[PDB]
Order: C-alpha cells, then sequence, then structure tokens
C-alpha cells in the first residue's frame, strides 16, 4: 500500500523498517496510512515543542 | 573468600605481520595449556599457581587492523610475532606503532626457526634498528632451520630441550651446548645488565659484582617490561613444537595484570567533562567497554566487553552512557578451559561477550545507571576505498539494506551510504581485502545477490559559448483560451565555481515588454531546466541567463506560458552555445617509503593523476596529485601492490574541471545510445 | 664536500624555508633532514640579498651532519638584479630584452669569480655571457 509520511522533514534511506498508522489524507487519493514519527525509524522530529507525543518528540531538556 | 586473585590474569593480544604464525602458536598454547579466548596456564614445569589468561587473536592484515586497534586499547599486555626469516615486516610497523599509541607492555616472539634463512639475532637487531625499540633476549635459538632443536634460556644458563615424541608436553633441562657457551654468557651478562639498570640498588650490586637472583633478575626485568622502555625476546617453533610453552612462562613472568597497568581514563556524564577514573577492583562501580560486535546466526548479536571496575549478573539493566540508553544484560558465558561456562559474577578483568545487547556499538560504555561514566572514545580512521554495489533483484534490494546494516554496525570502518546523484549504493572500507571479505559476508551468511561495480563520476552539464538574441515564444492560441508567453534571452559561461549557486538570472527587462509577475516564472523555467541538460541529461552549471526582451497578451498570457516559453529559448539556446560535459577531479596525496616512490606514480601517470609536486617526509616522500574520480578506484590493493604495504593515500574532492575532449565525447555518445 | 652520491646542488632561497616541496627541489632517492639545513644558513643569509639564488650542496657526510658549499649569487639571477629585467628565457634573437656594456659584469665578476672556478674574474666573464642570452640578453659595450 501507499502511505504518508508525517512531520515536516523525515530521516529516510529508502530501506528503513518504519511503522504504519491509520489515516486519509484527504488530499493524495491512494494514500491512506500515515506513519509514525516517534517509533522504530523516525526520530523526535525536529524543532518542536508542543504536541509532542504526537510526532514523538521527548520532552525538551529543562 | 580469595579465589584466584585479579593478579594472575593475563589479558594478552597475540598479534604479527600477515603469515607469521600467531593462532598455530596459541593452538600450541591451548594444547599444553589443556583447553577471544579464555585459557589456564601453570607454567611448563607447573611452577605457578593456575594463572587466568585471555587471548584475543589480533588480525594479520592492515584491511583489518581497525580490530587490531580495538584489541590493543582493550587490551593489557601483547605477544608481537616475528618471522625468523623475514624479521621486522612493514606491517609489523603499523601495528608497533598502534602498541605504542596505547602504551602496551609487550613481549617478543621469533617463530619460523624451523624455516630456511631463519636468524633469531637479525630479527633482534632489526627490532632495535627498525622499531627504535630495546630488545633483551631472555632465550637463544640452539641451531637454526632443520638442526633447530631447542633453546638457551638466558636467566637459569640452561638448554631446553623438548620432547619431540609427546609435541613437546614435556621438557628437559640440559648443559648448554659447546659452541654456545661463550655466546650465552655474552647475552647472559647483557640480560644482567639489562636487568641491573631497573633501580639504583641493583645497579649498585652489578657494579659491586654480586650476582643478582633468579627473583631480582625476573623483578627487575618485568618492572622495565611494565614501564615499555625494554623488550624481552623469546624463540623457538611448532610443529616439532618448541619455545611456546617458554614464551607462556615469560607471559606470567613479565606481562602485566590487569592492577599493574594504569586505572581507566573517563569522563563524568555530568555535562562539565570531568575526568574520572576506574579502579580494576570487584568493589568499584561497574564499568565495561564494548569492543567487538559479532553476528551469530543462532543467538543473534554477540557483543563483547571487557570489565575494567565492578561486577555484573547475566541479567542486569546497565547504563550504556554513551548512547543515554539503559541496556539490560542478556545472556553472558566464559569460556572457562574447554568449556563455555555460563556466568553470572562478571568481575574486574574478565572479557565476556552479551547475547542480544540492541543499542550497543563498538567503542560504547556500558556502566552503572547509579555511577555514570564514558571511558575514552574510540577515534575510527575515515574508509579510503569506496565501490559501487548494485542489488540484482528487488528481493535482494531490501535485502542489501540489511546486510550492509550488520556490517557496518560489527565493523564501523566500514560505511554504506545512497549516491543521491546516482541513486547507487555506495560502500565504503579499510582497504579492497577488506571490502572483499565485507561483499563475500554479504553474498554468503546474508546470501544478497549483488553486482559490484564503481561510484558512478558525477557528471555535469556547461556551455563554452556565448549566445544572444535566443527567442523562445509559447504561442498556443488553442483549446478554449490561447496561452501567449514570449522571451529573449542571452545565455553565456560563468567561471567554474565563481558563484555558488552554479547559476546567475539577470533581468534587464526595459518598457514593460514583460510584466514584473511573469518575471519569476521565465526564471523559475529555467531553473527547472538547468536540472536537465539537453546534452545528456545531467544538471547543467556554472552559467548566467540575461532576459532582456520579451512581449505578452493582456488575456492570453499566463506565469506557466511564460516558463514554456523560457524551457524553449533555453533548449535552443544551449544546443547553440556549443554544450559540453564536466568532471569532477580528486586532489590525492600518498605517503610512500622513498625507495617505492617512483612505482607510486608509474601508475599515477597512467592514471591520468597531474602530479602538482612532492613533500619529502620522515616516512619518504608525500606526493601529491590531481587524479580524476573514475581513475581512482582500485587504488588501495594497487598501491598495496607496489609498495610491498607500507604507502597510505588520502583523497579529497578538488573541483569541477572539464573531461578532455576524449573522455566527455566518449561518454556523451553512450550515455545518448 | 664528499663524494657525488651525496650530491645535489640546490636552495633557491633560505625564507621560503623548507628545501623539500616544489620551492626546494630534489631530496629524493639519497635521504637526509630539512630543518637541519637553514640553521647553518641562517648565520649566513643576512650577507646575500634576495632575489639571487645561490646554488649551494647537500653535501652529506659519513657521519649524518651536512652543511652547504657556498658558491655566490652567479650569472643569471644577477642580470635580473643588476640590468633589472628578469628571467624571459627563449629569446636572444626575436626582440630586443636588454644590452649590457663590459664593465658592468666585471664589477660583479670578482663577486662572481667565488661562484664559478675556472682560473680568473677576467675569464668568467664569457660565461656571465652565456646563460644571458639564454634568458635572452644581448651583450655589447
Ligand atoms: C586471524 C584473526 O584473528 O583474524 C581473522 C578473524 C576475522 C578478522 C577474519 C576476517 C573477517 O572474516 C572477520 C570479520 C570482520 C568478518 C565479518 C564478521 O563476521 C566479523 C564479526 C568478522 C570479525 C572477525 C573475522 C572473522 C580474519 C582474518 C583471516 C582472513 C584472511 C584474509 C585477510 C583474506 C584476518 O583478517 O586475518
Ligand atoms: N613449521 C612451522 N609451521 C608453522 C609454525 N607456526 C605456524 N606455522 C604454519 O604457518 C601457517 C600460518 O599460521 P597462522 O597461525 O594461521 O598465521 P597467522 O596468520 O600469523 O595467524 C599455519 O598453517 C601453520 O601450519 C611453526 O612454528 N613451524
Amino acid at each position: 500500500v501507499t502511505s504518508y509520511i508525517g512531520g515536516e522533514g523525515h530521516n529516510l534511506q529508502e530501506h528503513s523498517v518504519i511503522l504504519i498508522r491509520g489515516g486519509r489524507v484527504k488530499d493524495l487519493p491512494g494514500v491512506r496510512y500515515h506513519t509514525v514519527r516517534g517509533a522504530l525509524d523516525c526520530s523526535g522530529v525536529k524543532d518542536r515543542k508542543q504536541a509532542r507525543s504526537k510526532y514523538g518528540v521527548k520532552r525538551p531538556k529543562a | 573468600a580469595r579465589t584466584t586473585p585479579i593478579a594472575r590474569y593475563r589479558n594478552i593480544g597475540i598479534s604479527a605481520h600477515i603469515d607469521a604464525g600467531k593462532t598455530t602458536t596459541t593452538e600450541r598454547i591451548l594444547f599444553y595449556t589443556g583447553v577471544a579466548t579464555t585459557a589456564f596456564w601453570s607454567g611448563m614445569a607447573k611452577q605457578y599457581e593456575p594463572h587466568r589468561i585471555n587471548i584475543i587473536d589480533t588480525p594479520g592484515h592492515v584491511d583489518f587492523t581497525i580490530e587490531v586497534e580495538r584489541s590493543m586499547r582493550v587490551l593489557d599486555g601483547a605477544v608481537m610475532v616475528y618471522c625468523a626469516v623475514g624479521g621486522v615486516q612493514p606491517q609489523s610497523e603499523t601495528v608497533w606503532r598502534q602498541a605504542n599509541k596505547y602504551k602496551v607492555p609487550r613481549i617478543a616472539f621469533v617463530n619460523k626457526m624451523d624455516r630456511m634463512g631463519a636468524n633469531f639475532l637479525k630479527v633482534v637487531n632489526q627490532i632495535k634498528t627498525r622499531l627504535g625499540a630495546n630488545p633483551v633476549p631472555l632465550q637463544l635459538a640452539i641451531g637454526a632451520e632443520e638442526h633447530f632443536t631447542g633453546v638457551v634460556d638466558l636467566v637459569k644458563m640452561k638448554a631446553i630441550n623438548w620432547n619431540d615424541a609427546d609435541q613437546g608436553v614435556t621438557f628437559e633441562y640440559e648443559d648448554i651446548p659447546a659452541d654456545m657457551v661463550e655466546l650465552a654468557n655474552e647475552w647472559h651478562q647483557n640480560l644482567i645488565e639489562s636487568a641491573a639498570e631497573a633501580s639504583e640498588e641493583l645497579m649498585e650490586k652489578y657494579l659491586g659484582g654480586e650476582e643478582l637472583t633468579e627473583a631480582e633478575i625476573k623483578g627487575a626485568l618485568r618492572q622495565r617490561v611494565l614501564n615499555n622502555e625494554i623488550i624481552l625476546v623469546t624463540c623457538g617453533s611448532a610443529f616439532k613444537n618448541k619455545g611456546v610453552q617458554a614464551m607462556l612462562d615469560a607471559v606470567i613472568d613479565y606481562l602485566p595484570s590487569p592492577v599493574d597497568v594504569p586505572a581507566i581514563n573517563g569522563i563524568l556524564d555530568d555535562g562539565k567533562d570531568t575526568p574520572a577514573e576506574r579502579h580494576a577492583s570487584d568493589d568499584e562501580p561497574f564499568s565495561a567497554l564494548a569492543f567487538k560486535i559479532a553476528t551469530d546466526p543462532f543467538v543473534g548479536n554477540l557483543t563483547f566487553f571487557r570489565v575494567y571496575s565492578g561486577v555484573v549478573n547475566s541479567g542486569d539493566t546497565v547504563l550504556n552512557s554513551v548512547k543515554a540508553a539503559r541496556e539490560r544484560f542478556g545472556r553472558i558465558v566464559q569460556m572457562h578451559a574447554n568449556k563455555r561456562e555460563e556466568i553470572k559474577e562478571v568481575r574486574a578483568g574478565d572479557i565476556a561477550a552479551a547475547i542480544g545487547l540492541k543499542d550497543v556499538t563498538t567503542g560504547d560504555t556500558l556502566c552503572d545507571p547509579d555511577a555514570p561514566i564514558i571511558l575514552e572514545r574510540m577515534e575510527f580512521p575515515e574508509p579510503v576505498i569506496s565501490i559501487a554495489v548494485e542489488p540484482k533483484t528487488k528481493a535482494d534490494q531490501e535485502k542489501m539494506g540489511l546486510a550492509l546494516g550488520r556490517l557496518a554496525k560489527e565493523d564501523p570502518s566500514f560505511r554504506v551510504w545512497t549516491d543521491e546523484e546516482s541513486n547507487q549504493t555506495i560502500i565504503a572500507g579499510m582497504g579492497e581485502l577488506h571490502l572483499d571479505i565485507i561483499v563475500d559476508r554479504m553474498k554468503r551468511e546474508f546470501n544478497v545477490e549483488a553486482n559490484v561495480g564503481k561510484p558512478q563520476v558525477a557528471y555535469r552539464e556547461t556551455i563554452r559559448q556565448k549566445v544572444t538574441d535566443v527567442e523562445g515564444k509559447h504561442a498556443k492560441q488553442s483549446g478554449g483560451r490561447g496561452q501567449y508567453g514570449h522571451v529573449v534571452i542571452d545565455m553565456y559561461p560563468l567561471e567554474p565555481g565563481s558563484n555558488p549557486k552554479g547559476y546567475e538570472f539577470i533581468n534587464d527587462i526595459k518598457g514593460g515588454v514583460i510584466p514584473g509577475e511573469y518575471i519569476p516564472a521565465v526564471d523559475k523555467g529555467i531553473q527547472e531546466q538547468l536540472k536537465a541538460g539537453p546534452l545528456a541529461g545531467y544538471p547543467v552549471v556554472d552559467m548566467g541567463i540575461r532576459l532582456h526582451f520579451g512581449s505578452y497578451h493582456d488575456v492570453d498570457s499566463s506565469e506557466l506560458a511564460f516558463k514554456l516559453a523560457a524551457s524553449i529559448a533555453f533548449k535552443e539556446g544551449f544546443k547553440k552555445a556549443k554544450p559540453v560535459l564536466l568532471e569532477p577531479i580528486m586532489k590525492v596525496e600518498v605517503e610512500t617509503p622513498e625507495e617505492n616512490t617512483g612505482d607510486v606514480i608509474g601508475d599515477l601517470s597512467r592514471r591520468r593523476g597531474m602530479l602538482k609536486g612532492q613533500e619529502s617526509e620522515v616516512t619518504g616522500v608525500k606526493i601529491h596529485a590531481e587524479v580524476p574520480l573514475s581513475e581512482m578506484f582500485g587504488y588501495a590493493t594497487q598501491l598495496r601492490s607496489l609498495t610491498k604495504g607500507r604507502a597510505s593515500y588520502t583523497m579529497e574532492f578538488l573541483k569541477y574541471d572539464e573531461a578532455p575532449s576524449n573522455v566527455a565525447q566518449a561518454v556523451i555518445e553512450a550515455r545518448g545510445k | 664536500a664528499k663524494k657525488v652520491q651525496a650530491y645535489v646542488k640546490l636552495q633557491v632561497a633560505a625564507g621560503m624555508a623548507n628545501p623539500s616541496p616544489p620551492v626546494g627541489p630534489a631530496l629524493g632517492q639519497q635521504g637526509v633532514n630539512i630543518m637541519e639545513f637553514c640553521k647553518a644558513f641562517n648565520a649566513k643569509t643576512d650577507s646575500i640579498e634576495k632575489g639571487l639564488p645561490i646554488p649551494v650542496v647537500i653535501t652529506v657526510y659519513a657521519d649524518r651532519s651536512f652543511t652547504f658549499v657556498t658558491k655566490t649569487p652567479p650569472a643569471a639571477v644577477l642580470l635580473k638584479k643588476a640590468a633589472g629585467i628578469k628571467s624571459g628565457s627563449g629569446k636572444p634573437n626575436k626582440d630586443k630584452v636588454g644590452k649590457i656594456s663590459r664593465a658592468q659584469l666585471q664589477e660583479i665578476a670578482q663577486t662572481k669569480a667565488a661562484d664559478m672556478t675556472g682560473a680568473d674574474i677576467e675569464a668568467m666573464t664569457r660565461s656571465i655571457e652565456g646563460t644571458a642570452r639564454s634568458m635572452g640578453l644581448v651583450v655589447e659595450d
């Protein structure tokens, strides 16, 4: 199936065990599944301090 | 309960130049002892309490000297094996420098004394003259070649004769052969003089004419070996079985225990880089270095780790300070003599392997979570050779990534990336024999069918001639409403690298012939065409465009209509501008012995290497040359062949020059086909 | 000095330092130190004016010591010094580069007779006439 990449910039190298989650983007016909940017190949994404649970970022330093 | 003191532990490396006989010497050790491997030794005469010897057998090849570096760093002492015929080799000098970097107290074993041209004293003199060492013979060889019968012990002043009938398990002490008594007395005096230098008290006894006791001689020689002031030299040959047993006695007498080695330095995880030490004690907080990862087919990842301080149990969540990752220890065994006794008590000084650690790499520190420390890091050298690897099928495609990932995890000096331009998987390593083994494992252990090629040269495109007044007119007034766009451009070459963007756009529109809103769409139409050049479809670089003339229509003019016009103008102008195919050139530096210098350049000349100059160094000559990337492939093994394995090169991308007409045209034709 | 086996006459300069990279040529299939050279020349540099490369030899003795063989700023670079026009070599006969008087070399031939050694001060003048025309000069009083 065709998946969807969240966030705004990934860490992908075309052979990477990535995890899949449900959800249709309503904007690309034929793309029906989200990915998780906190699990198993997509780390805590760049530059974010709010709604950290989505996009998998841990709490900041302080 | 005082069981076996850590002062009885001998963590030793066997290290030698490729083809010298060091694992056969280790197989002899295992045979005599009773058996990374643990063995137990009580002396050839059973004169010692049982000592624990942990042996790391280090690779002889320079393509796997990264493993030797890891071992030397994690080890306490070393046995340097030399061939009696070949003597000190170029590769021995490399291993010698690595052991000097880590201050490893080491001894020497002159093996192959049963072969033609064997000469013990020649190798002793080569250790002095080539390695800059102070070699002190503990032994003299009785005979040479087919006449090699035994060795003289210069401490006891006795001949050691091994029984050939039991493969050297038994030995007798004999009187020194009458033809060797003078030479044995000379080298015995040199050995006593070398022992007397260890302290002022022993020097006073020696100058006073007092005979030093065997215990004083052994203690004094031990102290200097521990200080790295001297190297004790032993000799002997297996098959008939000689030397090994007496070399193992010299390992007990003269090599360090974990308590004789300085405390391991580290840094506290306090964010201030505070220096800290860990002493070789069971009562200190747990600290260990992971130094080898091996992929096992049956148990998965084996992480070999050496404990420096404290105690850990099989099944203990420790902290990987380097990777900040709480790693629960897995199943931990120990090579107790022949059996693999699973140990639930890895004490200080021990070497063991853990099963199933996930986020541990070679060089990671494993420590107590309540006392975090980062032990000093391993610096890994940059890869010196790269090759392209392509999967035969799509099943091989995903499998290739997985396989190469495992190989890069166990061997840091192995790098894998996808080249963004060619989309080829590039693999890089510490020599081609290194890459050969990596490829073999990939196409055997993982059985991934792949083709091995050369990193695709990054071909670029440019023009060599200004063209003016290039009209592009997209006039498509059809299908409902029309789409009118008309631009006139000049195209000209830039000096190579004069613009970091590789592209210049000059707006010289005068009179509003083109509305200012469509000018960005013209530039964007050109920039999209720069990605795929009209000659061979490579990116176009080092080019200026001046838009100076154009026309619009009030109803039919569109942003993308002007972008279409820009592309037309560009494609026609580019074909008139004498388009050419470009090349990268690589700045190459080669370090070689002065006598091997000539050969290096002979080959570089055939590889189109424009020798800029040279910097005669201590090793010999540091030659510098401009060599195309295409001709810089397979150089690691070729250099190793011309220089007998004493040369090291580096290479960096220099600039985007012009490919020679012949080269450029040949590729243009091949691409067109 | 010693045999012609530790013979390379060299050293275009002293302030360019290292005589191993391009600037200082040779140092190939011979074997000797490089910083161990200009220190004795450092007590010797400040008599020679720059722009005048002096030929000296790396003469290595049998006991690892090496100093140089002093022979004064020569014919070629003095005509780039006393006349005021540099190398330009190849054209003695095509276009006029420079004419030099008879006595303009004789005043520095006494300096150059410690550089050139056939016999005498006057006798070495007609080999200052040599490399000048190879640089491209003409000579007449
Ligand atoms: C003798 C010794 O201890 O080294 C041995 C041990 C050796 C380093 C082997 C080369 C190579 O397979 C090695 C790799 C990297 C192979 C890939 C993985 O499985 C690693 C976990 C493994 C570590 C050890 C091993 C198995 C050796 C050789 C012999 C091969 C000879 C050559 C050079 C063609 C060596 O390089 O000398
Ligand atoms: N005759 C003889 N052969 C030896 C001796 N030591 C090693 N060899 C042989 O030389 C080969 C190389 O030994 P090995 O230990 O693999 O060398 P390494 O590459 O240095 O580990 C083996 O096949 C041995 O049979 C020796 O003392 N005498």
